[PDB]
């Protein structure tokens, strides 16, 4: 009658009654960190380089404009709906990430410090992580809803909204996370894949360089550039404070896409993508899933384009050509070219990931769109096709980290916000931007032979130290970050968050038609397409709680 | 059951169909049961009474000799049934169990009648040939089709990297139009696939060939009968490197001791079932491969892409690669009882039933590498096993007296049952020899993984039902249960279903003296609640799995919980944790659908002209629901929850006709029509923009029929630039495109002008019997229809387009050779284009079309050797009959694909020509 | 620290089949019994194991091979045998004295 | 018709076996006592800890 009903429990899980337990605490910050590497999928890869083809860095590629439709939508900036499935999918995948950094917090805070040492380094792990998805979050959506609230219930998730705070006191709130993290993180992590205290830093100050150009407004355009914000990029990315933990440029560019050099002194904080490693195929980067070329038979998506291939040009003396670049295309044997083109994008004639085996061709074996997409091909991302870090699963995926914060990139935010300030320290963003540049200068390990073999023209020189113009030391600024992280997917982001994009991709949409069919019906709407929509499901399911961006 | 709402199931009928499934025979055999089923040869089936009851399990009960089983049919020897009634309401069903909700199915078994020693043989062979076979274009048609769609946009059509080359200009008017054509021989550069013209669904298809014996044989002496039945099945499906095949065996046997006080008997069915079957999406990939792509290549190998081909794979390659994996299923079932008499009209009895299958298989994962299409080398094996054993036990009481002007009925009882699961396997990739003789666990060389987990669920039920009649005049029934379940909490583990039904046979009254030309006429009405537990045996708790990753999984995306913490790349074992699967709910209680059923029974001249009519209100509540996470909550916020809440209305009528006529033929009609409406009333507001149910997640379904779905309206096509720049501001649209409706009239065509347009319920399903029976020959034809319905075409993307699919150059339907242009306007179908900018792929009243239909489900024909002939040779019946099943079908005339009844991919339903003999000793 | 689960599985598929055919005979005197016929017999058996290690609860409950967080190995043959035979044998008795 | 269980608890702890066994037997005689057909029939769960 009842000891007849009792009997049958639960087989193989454990229950929500013990996952609380102190034995079980660090297994909820790995399952946090390791969801970083297994929630995303070919079209959501938490590198967001699926929504990076807004950009002019790249097309999305594949069959054509069908192969994954609605991401040509947000490449045109046209068709774009609010129901749209893979608006609605990284929306919820990213608040995923959130609730394991949350349990495992919620369990965290129950521990005590004198019989749990590590209990707020490990604290600040999991807030770092939760930072990391809510900053991506607003990356993608401006008007995000906050979940920091660990010990939460789960019916007091319907009472959330994404304007409970203003879009400024969103922002502030990813910084809570990451500032936290600093306080608290050690100076080294030995164990790499936990973040350290530079990277609390570095993450914390790119959060406030997104904070200060300001939509303070109700649309998304700029509201001016708060001074109280930027002072706090460069407070965060005091050399001192990256110095404690060892991190600096690697002395060849390409180190930083290679997978025997993983884990760097360049590589402040990265997924920790492994191979052999009792998991099904491995925790491969199945988000680039798409991205390999044609010469492994799928799939081609991620093309860089002819805007960016032109980007990589300079002039007699080795700067770039900052008005006329995009005149005529590179050609070999004429042009200036900046060592980071042969790292960042495989051309025809040229060898796939430095493999002289391997040679790129306008091509059924390399490009998929018979044309239409162009004949480039993404090389951070891809690996040599020898590599004992790459299988095909379901597509081919590697064991290559993805970098989520480059040290090259916490050199051009310092001399990005002290560009902004205008306080004289201008020629110290020049000998910022010298540091990433005259690396770049020789980065020709693994193409030195470059020259008699294709007859390329290796021109690149730093900047001589005068006290440039705010805005003229400006340019100089985005076009290091143009060349510096082509293809790694913050390019487009870059843009939004200057109040540019409107401006500079609805002029590549016009340069760039000729290259490129797609982009004849493309239009980006001011105040409308700076961010992705809201999703659809996620605001009628609020009951008006949640709030559209401008535009819709 | 006299009070009830009980269709009864003429078993005979049944097997002239040749079904391995008897359900399947039961096919629009009766009204208000829905039973629906795919051509796949091992004759499964899936049964929906009334409408579509709740949100979770609509699948009927089977109580077979008195043991419940929800699973099977298609399992079993459909040979030894011999009664079959579906018990329509709550009332009439709910005290056959806890699962009564979605109707109650009674099945009986064969068995040997006091003096009787009868034996019967039965023998049957069929050949199975593909019908709907879809018209997909040629290697000179794709080659028409591609210059069209080329031109129409205005680019090279020679700009193709494929072996096409063009012949044309314009002509007066200065259209494209196109001449002549040449093609290469070789697909790729280095000459490796021939270029072909294959007919994919020629290849991939065969004639498949049926086949059945069974043997039957029975005793009945005074104190106890016996019964034996053996038979076999095997369908080699229609689809090559598909079968199914069936041994069965059933030993049934009663004792009658002590006078015929005590009596003791056992039923017992053993099954050994055994399939390889068709591979997820294997029509499609037929749909989708070039004629142009050789079955193989040059050398030995398949075919495959080449150069510029689409990333479609070889059909005749996978459904061989898959030709070894085979499970076979062994499911043994049966009951035994003990009942005693202490006094006239007081039995105790007990039953004691037993459902045990084990089910093994290994799945083979060879190398492949059709042209671009590879696998790297994977090989490896995976050896599955799954246990599913179930038991039952009850224990009954029943008094029933006879007054003199009374007659009443009394039982109480309880009913325990528990299901315990198991599943586990093995996998191990990597082998030196690529057979299923090397290819063991043993003999792997690479990694390899372990699977397994068990859940169970145990039910409590104790009942009482009870009934009276005064003087076969008015007739009552109720009913009382009190049903627990493993699956709630002690707090809500048990509800209390009660059920009334009356009955009133106005015929005995004698106030209908006068009426002569009518026999039997009685009148019933129901209200009844019946309990449903069927969820999941994890919906009360939140569940933590510590899902390390060692699962494969599509595109990435497997949410495990190991992580290379360490910076090593791997090489050894990662540290991992834990997810989180769903979120607790301390108060699920039950559902409960709540019946309410009138009807009327009649029979008229002779008793020539019966039949029957009935009205139901079904209506679930508390509704138990699968209630999907908020976005926010993220991982594993799902939760089971009572809130939901759907109705179902309709009416059911079988009617038929008995009668001779004086030279000899003998003429019997069996009709019946049945028809319904399905509502959502509540649901939890996460299921509605979910659109899980109904509302393509852009409205919801409350108000709507489960499963209706909402769309954009297709208002014809732009034949000419001023319908578009007249039209609501549509982007992409031109002439040529799709005109899509503005339904809020704010001149602009965005996501916002959708409404309901397409509603999956008939207006009415129907089915008619009719035998004829002359001078020997005997003649059964069974028609069934469903008008009304709607139909939503997934293929038309494949036809009517050439760029509805998300990749280039697939295969494409033959519509499209009709599509518009200048040349050609007398059209629906939008001109050719490459690119889909007008986004022709949402959803459309394009892609709704009228799939109604009416089939000949069976047409049989045999002759029965007078038992002057037969009795010589000392047999008591021998008949040789022949058969066709779903031999013809009818349609309408705007639906655009082959079976109507299967618009899509399923496996297609095949046409069945069948001889075969019966003979009985 | 080791826990471990392994899943055994195991199956015995056995059959035969034969046919007989018999006469006797009482002459009289005398008596005799004939028989011919012919067997058939196969088994065929098979058995397959997954094996994992590493489990955060150690009871029958949670030890099921989904549950591990360690390493596994797989295993599992087959093998069997068909038997073929035709036989007869014959018997005889004068007069219940001598057989 | 058989039914039958057996539980035997080891002399060691924690070992023990048990058997639940049914047997079905039947034999029928068609015509006249010519043809004749039969079948024997044993089913049984053994489960043990050794
Ligand atoms: O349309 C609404 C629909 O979108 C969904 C699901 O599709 O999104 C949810 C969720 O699903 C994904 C991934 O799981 O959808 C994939 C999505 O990505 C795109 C572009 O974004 O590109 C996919 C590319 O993969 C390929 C590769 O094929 C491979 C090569 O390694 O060759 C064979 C042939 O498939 C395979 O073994 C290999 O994977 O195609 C896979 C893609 O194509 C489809 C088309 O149906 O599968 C092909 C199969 O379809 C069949 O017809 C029937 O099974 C067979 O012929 C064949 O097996 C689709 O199922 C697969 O996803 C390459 O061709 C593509 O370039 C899009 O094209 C694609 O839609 C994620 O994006 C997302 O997170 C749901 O919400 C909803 O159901
Ligand atoms: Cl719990
Ligand atoms: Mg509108």
């Amino acid at each position: 009658c009842d000891d007849f009903l009792d009997r049958q429990v639960p087989q193989g899980i454990v229950t929500g009654d013990q996952i609380a337990s102190p034995e079980y605490v660090d297994n909820l910050v790995i399952s946090a960190y390791a969801i970083w590497a297994t929630g995303d999928d070919i079209n959501s890869s938490f590198s967001l380089w699926n929504y990076d083809v807004r950009s002019d860095d790249c097309y999305k590629g594949g069959s054509g404009t069908e192969d994954g439709g609605v991401f040509n939508a947000l490449e045109i900036s046209k068709g774009i709906n609010t129901t749209d499935w893979n608006i609605n999918d990284i929306w919820k995948r990213l608040y995923q990430c959130i609730t394991r950094a949350n349990t495992a917090l919620q369990s965290l805070d129950q521990m005590d410090e004198k019989t749990y040492p590590l209990k707020n380094q490990r604290i600040a792990e999991m807030r770092f992580l939760r930072g990391h998805a809510h900053f991506m979050l607003k990356q993608l959506f401006k008007k995000i809803v906050i979940v920091n609230d660990e010990n939460m219930e789960p019916d007091a998730y319907n009472e959330l909204s994404n304007t409970t705070y203003t879009n400024d006191e969103q922002w502030q709130k990813i910084a809570d996370d990451f500032q936290f993290a600093y306080d608290n993180l050690p100076e080294v992590q030995i164990e790499k894949g936990r973040p350290a205290q530079a990277a609390a830093a570095a993450y914390l100050a790119k959060t406030y360089l997104y904070k200060a150009y300001r939509q303070d407004g109700a649309d998304n355009a700029l509201t001016g550039i708060n001074e109280e914000d930027l002072k706090q990029v460069v407070k965060y990315t005091d050399p001192l404070i990256m110095a404690k933990g060892g991190y600096g440029l690697e002395t060849d560019y390409s180190m930083n896409f290679l997978p025997q050099y993983e884990n760097g002194a360049e590589s402040v904080w990265a997924i920790q993508y492994s191979i052999n490693d009792g998991t099904y195929n491995g925790n491969l980067n199945w988000g680039m899933g798409l991205t390999t070329p044609q010469i492994l038979g799928c799939c081609d998506f991620h093309k860089p384009s002819q805007n960016l291939v032109n980007a990589f040009k300079t002039d007699s003396q080795g700067k770039p050509l900052f008005s006329t670049y995009d005149n005529e295309n590179y050609e070999v044997a004429t042009d200036n070219v900046d060592p980071r083109l042969f790292h960042t994008v495989g051309m025809p004639g040229f060898p796939y990931k430095y493999n002289e085996g391997y040679i790129i061709q306008k091509n059924d074996d390399w490009s998929r769109s018979k044309g239409l997409y162009g004949y480039y091909v993404s090389l951070k991302e891809n690996v040599d096709p020898d590599c004992d870090c790459l299988k095909k699963g379901s597509y081919w995926a590697s064991s290559l980290n993805h970098i989520v914060i480059r040290y090259a990139d916490v050199l051009l935010m310092r001399a990005e916000a002290l560009i902004q300030l205008n306080d004289g320290r201008i020629t110290d963003a020049i000998s910022l931007i010298n540091e990433v540049r005259s690396r770049a200068a020789g980065s020709t390990m693994l193409i030195f032979n470059y020259k008699e073999d294709y007859g390329v023209n290796f021109k690149v020189t730093p900047y001589d130290l005068k006290a440039y113009a705010q805005d003229e030391a400006m340019k100089m600024l985005k076009w290091e970050r143009r060349v510096e992280f082509g293809m790694e997917s913050s390019r487009f982001f870059d843009l939004v968050r200057w109040g540019e994009a409107k401006d500079v991709i609805n002029a590549y949409y016009v340069t760039e038609a000729s290259r490129c069919s797609i982009y004849k019906n493309a239009g980006f709407t001011e105040n409308k397409n700076e961010y992705l929509p809201v999703p659809f499901e996620q605001i009628s399911a609020s009951n008006g709680n949640y709030t559209q961006n401008f535009g819709w | 059951d006299l009070t009830g709402a009980v269709s009864v199931v003429k078993v005979d009928e049944i097997q002239k169909q040749g079904e391995n499934n008897p359900v399947k025979a039961l096919q629009g055999r009766v009204p208000g049961m829905n039973i629906t089923a795919d051509g796949n040869p091992s004759g499964s089936a899936t049964v929906r009474i009334r409408g579509i009851g709740t949100l979770n399990n609509n699948d009927p009960l089977y109580i077979i000799d008195g043991v419940p089983t929800k699973a099977g049919m298609h399992e079993l020897n459909g040979n030894d049934i011999e009664s079959i009634q579906v018990l329509k309401d709550a009332a009439s069903a709910s005290i056959y169990g806890s699962r009564a909700a979605n109707g109650v199915i009674i099945i009986t078994t064969k068995q040997g009648k006091k003096g009787q020693i009868k034996i019967n043989f039965d023998a049957s062979v069929s050949a199975s040939m593909y019908q709907s076979k879809m018209n997909v274009l040629n290697t000179e048609q794709y080659g028409r089709a591609m210059w069209q769609a080329y031109v129409n946009d205005g680019e090279n059509p020679n700009g193709n990297a494929l072996g096409y080359a063009y012949n044309w200009g314009y002509n007066a008017d200065g259209n494209p139009v196109l001449y002549g054509m040449t093609l290469s021989k070789y697909l790729d550069s280095k000459n490796t696939m021939p270029v072909a013209d294959t007919d994919w669904f020629d290849e991939i298809t065969r004639t498949g060939v049926i086949q059945q014996y069974n043997l039957s044989v029975s005793n009945g002496s005074e104190k106890g009968s016996s019964f034996f039945s053996l038979g076999y099945y095997k369908n080699l499906g229609v689809i090559k490197d598909t079968d199914f095949d069936r041994f069965s065996a059933r030993m049934n046997s009663d004792y009658k001791l002590i006078d015929d006080i005590l009596t003791i008997g056992q039923h017992f069915t053993l099954n050994r079932t055994s399939e390889v079957q068709a591979p997820g999406g294997i029509i499609e990939t037929a749909l989708d491969i070039p004629s142009a792509i050789p079955v193989y290549a040059s050398d030995g190998s398949w075919g495959g892409p080449v150069g510029g081909w689409p990333d479609r794979r070889n059909p005749r390659a996978v459904l061989e690669y898959n030709k070894d994996n085979r499970y076979t299923y062994w499911r043994m079932f049966g009951d035994a009882y003990v009942n005693l008499t202490p006094f006239k009209g007081f039995n105790l009895r007990s039953t004691f039933g037993l459902d045990y299958a084990n089910k093994q298989a290994r799945y083979f994962t060879y190398p492949y590498q059709e042209g671009t299409q590879t696998n790297n080398g994977k090989s490896a094996v995976e050896a599955k096993q799954e246990h599913w054993t179930k038991w039952m036990w009850n224990a009954i009481a029943t008094y029933q007296l006879e007054v003199g002007k009374h007659r009443g009925d009394v039982m109480i009882g309880m009913e325990l049952n528990r299901e315990d699961d198991s599943h586990f396997s093995g996998y191990k990739e990597d082998f030196s020899i690529l057979t299923p003789d090397y290819m063991w666990p043993d003999a792997g060389s690479g990694t390899a993984q372990a699977y397994g987990a068990g859940e169970g669920y145990s039910l409590v039920s104790f009942f009482g039902k009870m009934n009276y009649s005064y003087a076969d005049r008015y007739l009552l029934s109720l009913t009382l249960r009190r049903d627990g379940s493993s699956r709630f909490g002690k707090n809500h583990r048990y509800a209390t279903f009660p059920s009334v039904s009356l009955g009133w046979r106005i015929t005995q009254e004698n106030f209908m003296k006068e009426l002569t030309w009518l026999d039997d006429l009685k009148l019933r009405a129901s209200w009844g609640q019946t309990g449903n537990q069927e969820i999941s045996n994890l919906a009360r708790y939140t569940i933590y799995a510590p899902n390390y990753g060692t699962t494969d999984s599509f595109g990435g995306q497997s949410y495990g919980t190991a992580y290379d913490i360490t910076g090593s790349n791997g090489g050894g074992v990662l540290p991992s944790g834990f997810k989180r699967n769903q979120i607790g709910n301390d108060n699920i209680k039950w559902e409960t659908t709540t019946q309410t059923n009138v009807g009327i029974d009649f029979s008229l001249f002779k008793q020539s002209l019966y039949g029957s009519l009935e009205y139901y209100y079904k209506k679930a509540t508390d509704i138990l629901t699968e209630m999907a996470g908020v976005g926010v909550l993220g991982e594993g916020g799902s939760r089971w929850i009572n809130s939901g809440a759907m109705k179902n209305q309709g009416f059911e009528f079988n009617l038929g006709y008995r009668n001779k006529t004086a030279f000899g033929l003998t003429y019997d009609l069996n009709g019946n029509i049945s028809t319904y409406r399905n509502e959502i009333l509540e649901l939890p507001e996460t299921v509605a923009a979910n659109g899980k149910f109904g509302g393509n997640g852009v409205k919801s379904v409350v108000g709507h029929t489960y499963g209706a779905q909402v769309g954009y309206i297709a208002d014809g096509i732009f034949k000419s630039q001023d319908e578009v720049d007249n039209h609501a501001t549509q982007e992409g649209a031109a002439v040529g495109r799709i005109r899509y409706r503005d339904i809020d009239h704010n001149g602009v065509i965005d996501e916002r002008d959708q409404n309901w347009i397409y509603d999956p319920t008939p207006s009415f399903s129907y089915g008619l019997n009719i035998y004829l029976e002359y001078k020997n020959f005997d003649l059964t034809m069974f028609w069934q229809g469903v008008q009304g319905v709607d139909i939503i075409s997934d293929v038309k993307k494949k036809s009517d387009f050439w760029s509805a699919s998300n990749v280039g150059f697939l295969n494409k339907g033959t519509r499209l050779l009709n599509a518009w242009s200048p040349t050609n306007p007398n059209s629906d179908i939008p001109a050719l284009t490459r690119s889909d900018t007008n986004n022709e792929q949402r959803v459309s009243t394009y892609f709704v079309e009228n799939g109604s239909f009416l089939k000949l489900r069976n047409i049989q024909l045999g002759y029965t050797v007078p038992a002057v002939i037969s009795k010589k040779m000392r047999m008591d019946r021998l008949r040789f009959y022949c058969s066709a099943q779903n031999l013809l079908t009818i349609k309408s005339k705007n639906f655009t694909g082959e079976d109507p009844e299967n618009p899509n991919f399923s496996y297609p339903i095949p046409v069945n020509i069948t001889f075969g003999l019966n003979i009985g000793f």
